[PDB]
Parts: structure tokens; C-alpha cells; sequence
């Protein structure tokens, strides 16, 4: 199971944000998938998902999807939205993953170079 | 930070003034530069009097500076004040560029009066 | 208000720290490690032998000095290198920095 945060393009009209609990690379089929939120499962009515689509490239394998329309602020405040997958090809048969704003944001850092500008402040 | 002196000192023109600033009595502070500098909106102390002898050209005869290592002190005497002397100053030691120093404010005002009725 | 984690007066390093107690929100504060170095680009590599090259590299394994070849003349403890004088030869002392080697 993977997970991609909503497209920044969506986060410019500031109504809704969509999240893609991509599921793939597995066999057999009949994967159920559910979305946790701090231990609280959402309703299946909150989100939508596919059926196991036969995978083109990986031959004897299936894949599916699911989405959920989190609104702008409703993603902008934390709320990691764990996505949990139920299948039979796992040791404990289950897995779950999650995301937030700050899944990336990797080390933004403003260097600064200064000369010839006496600011009247120590260093 | 380890330098210590009076924050603001006021006097009026024509008078003398004497300022004392303190340093820990260690060996170097008993045997190294003391200075009185004046800053502004231009970025830098301009030195006005030094413990090494140099006196600013505008302060010749006006003022001098003496060090009493036994008191852990150095003293600055200014006489013949004017309203052109009011501004922000600093006592300090060592190289002016660092801050082993202490900031002083100075406000000079004219000698009022002229009113025999009060 | 800061907390000087290290103040190495023979590297002129000074790692302080200060929790920026935020706007009075809950505990979404971030602690903050200020650093500061004043590298000389004037001195030797043998700080106490002015017959060596100057310096190019200035390496700060902060791990090492978060606790001896360090390269600023510390102000308070002073240095010297015995130096020959000739008036005849004599092998005699010096005082490589003043105003701190004063036996007083
Ligand atoms: C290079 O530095 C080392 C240590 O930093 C110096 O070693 C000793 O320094 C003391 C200083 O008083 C002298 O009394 C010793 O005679 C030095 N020992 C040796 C073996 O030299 C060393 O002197 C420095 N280099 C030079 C050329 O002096």
C-alpha cells in the first residue's frame, strides 16, 4: 500500500483535497481496504474504492484504489488519516499507512550572506 | 557583560562630569586598553579617548581617561559639555570591535535661567 | 535566557540554545540551537610557533568539543616561544602576546 497527498493544484481553490490509497502488487484478489483516523475507522461511505483491477504489467497480480475528499482545512490541521489494508498475503494479514502535510518538506533553509552593511547589531 | 557602569548621566553645559566604569580585576583588565567611544546611525564606534594616550582631535583638552587597576576601575572625566555631546556612548576594554564593553547614554542640556523673577 | 551548551574560548565557538516559548498555543514549541564562530584567517596552525603556514581548513567536530590543537589565542592565558638574541649568542624568552603575560 502506498499513499499520495493531494495535488498542490487542488490546494489552490481551497475547497477539497483528495487522497489516493493506491494498492497494488499483490495476489490473490479480494482486498478490502479501510481508512483509519486516530484509531477511528471512517465510514466506507466517507470514501470510495475500486474493485481489484487486473494488473497489466505484473501478470498474475491485481490492484485497486481508493480516494477520499478531505476538505482544505480538514487536511490542513494534522489528522494523519491512516489507510489500512485487509488481505491474505501478509504475515499478520494486515497493513496500514498514513500521511500528513509534513511527509516531505525536506530541510528548507535560508542561507544568508552579508557584507558592507553595518546594522548596528552584534554577531 | 562583565563591564559595569552608570546607565545615563545628565549635566548641563559648561560643567564638568566624571564617569566610572568597572571591570573584573584580573591581570589583563588591569593591563589593557580602556576606551570611550561614540556610535550613531552609521555603524561603528569612533574612538574619542583611549587609555593608551590618544585623545580625539575634537576632545583635546576637553577630557582624559585614567585607570585604577587597584579599584578594578577606569575613570572618564569630561568638562566643557555642550548640546552637541548628547548621544549614545559606550565604555569598554580591548578591541572596540567586540563588545567587552558597556553602553552609556548621555544627555546634555543648556543652562537655563535668565529669569530674575524666579 | 539562552543556555550555553558550549563556549570554547580557544576555538571561538559558542553553541547556545533557547526554547522559543511560542505564542501561547499548546506545546507546539521548537527548541533552537544558535551557533557562532569567529574564525581568524590570520593565525598559524601551530598557534604557538609563528614560523608555520597560516591556516586554510577550520574543522569543527562539535562532538569533540561538546565535552588539544585549537587555534585562537585565548585572551586570558598567554603564550611565548623562547627566541634567540645576539649581542656577543643568547637563547632567551619572549612574550608572544602582551597585556596578558604580565607577571603582576
Ligand atoms: C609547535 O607546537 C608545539 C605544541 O603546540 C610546541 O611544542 C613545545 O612548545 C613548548 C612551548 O613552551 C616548548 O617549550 C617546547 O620545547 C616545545 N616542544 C617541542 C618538541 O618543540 C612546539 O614548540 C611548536 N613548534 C616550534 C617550532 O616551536
Amino acid at each position: 500500500v502506498y499513499l499520495l497527498p493531494p495535488a498542490r493544484e487542488q490546494l489552490n481553490l481551497r475547497e477539497s483535497a483528495t487522497i489516493t490509497c493506491l494498492v497494488t502488487g499483490f495476489s490473490p484478489a479480494d482486498v478490502f481496504v479501510q481508512w483509519m483516523q486516530r484509531g477511528q475507522p471512517l465510514s466506507p461511505e466517507k470514501y470510495v474504492t475500486s474493485a481489484p483491477m487486473p494488473e497489466p504489467q505484473a501478470p498474475g497480480r491485481y490492484f485497486a484504489h481508493s480516494i477520499l475528499t478531505v476538505s482544505e482545512e480538514e487536511w490542513n490541521t494534522g489528522e494523519t488519516y491512516t489507510c489500512v489494508v485487509a488481505h491474505e498475503a501478509l504475515p499478520n494479514r494486515v497493513t496500514e499507512r498514513t500521511v500528513d502535510k509534513s511527509t516531505g518538506k525536506p530541510t528548507l533553509y535560508n542561507v544568508s550572506l552579508v557584507m558592507s552593511d553595518t546594522a548596528g547589531t552584534c554577531y | 557583560s562583565p563591564i559595569f557602569g552608570p546607565e545615563e548621566v545628565n549635566s548641563v553645559e559648561g560643567n564638568s562630569v566624571s564617569i566610572t566604569c568597572y571591570y573584573p580585576p584580573t591581570s589583563v583588565n588591569r593591563h589593557t586598553r580602556k576606551y570611550w567611544c561614540r556610535q550613531g546611525a552609521r555603524g561603528g564606534c569612533i574612538t574619542l579617548i583611549s587609555s593608551e594616550g590618544y585623545v580625539s582631535s575634537k576632545y583635546a583638552g576637553r577630557a582624559n581617561l585614567t585607570n585604577f587597576p587597584e579599584n578594578g576601575t577606569f575613570v572618564v572625566n569630561i568638562a566643557q559639555l555642550s548640546q552637541d555631546d548628547s548621544g549614545r556612548y559606550k565604555c569598554g576594554l580591548g578591541i572596540n570591535s567586540r563588545g567587552l564593553s558597556f553602553d552609556v547614554s548621555l544627555e546634555v542640556s543648556q543652562g537655563p535661567g535668565l529669569l530674575n523673577d524666579t | 535566557e539562552r543556555i550555553v551548551l558550549v563556549d570554547n574560548k580557544c576555538k571561538c565557538a559558542r553553541i547556545t540554545s533557547r526554547i522559543i516559548r511560542s505564542s501561547e498555543d499548546p506545546n507546539e514549541d521548537i527548541v533552537e540551537r544558535n551557533i557562532r564562530i569567529i574564525v581568524p584567517l590570520n593565525n598559524r596552525e601551530n598557534i604557538s610557533d609563528p614560523t608555520s603556514p597560516l591556516r586554510t581548513r577550520f574543522v569543527y567536530h562539535l562532538s569533540d568539543l561538546c565535552k588539544e590543537t585549537c587555534y585562537t589565542y585565548d585572551r586570558n592565558k598567554c603564550y611565548t616561544a623562547v627566541v634567540p638574541l645576539v649581542y656577543g649568542t643568547k637563547m632567551v624568552e619572549t612574550a608572544l602576546t602582551p597585556d596578558a603575560c604580565y607577571p603582576d
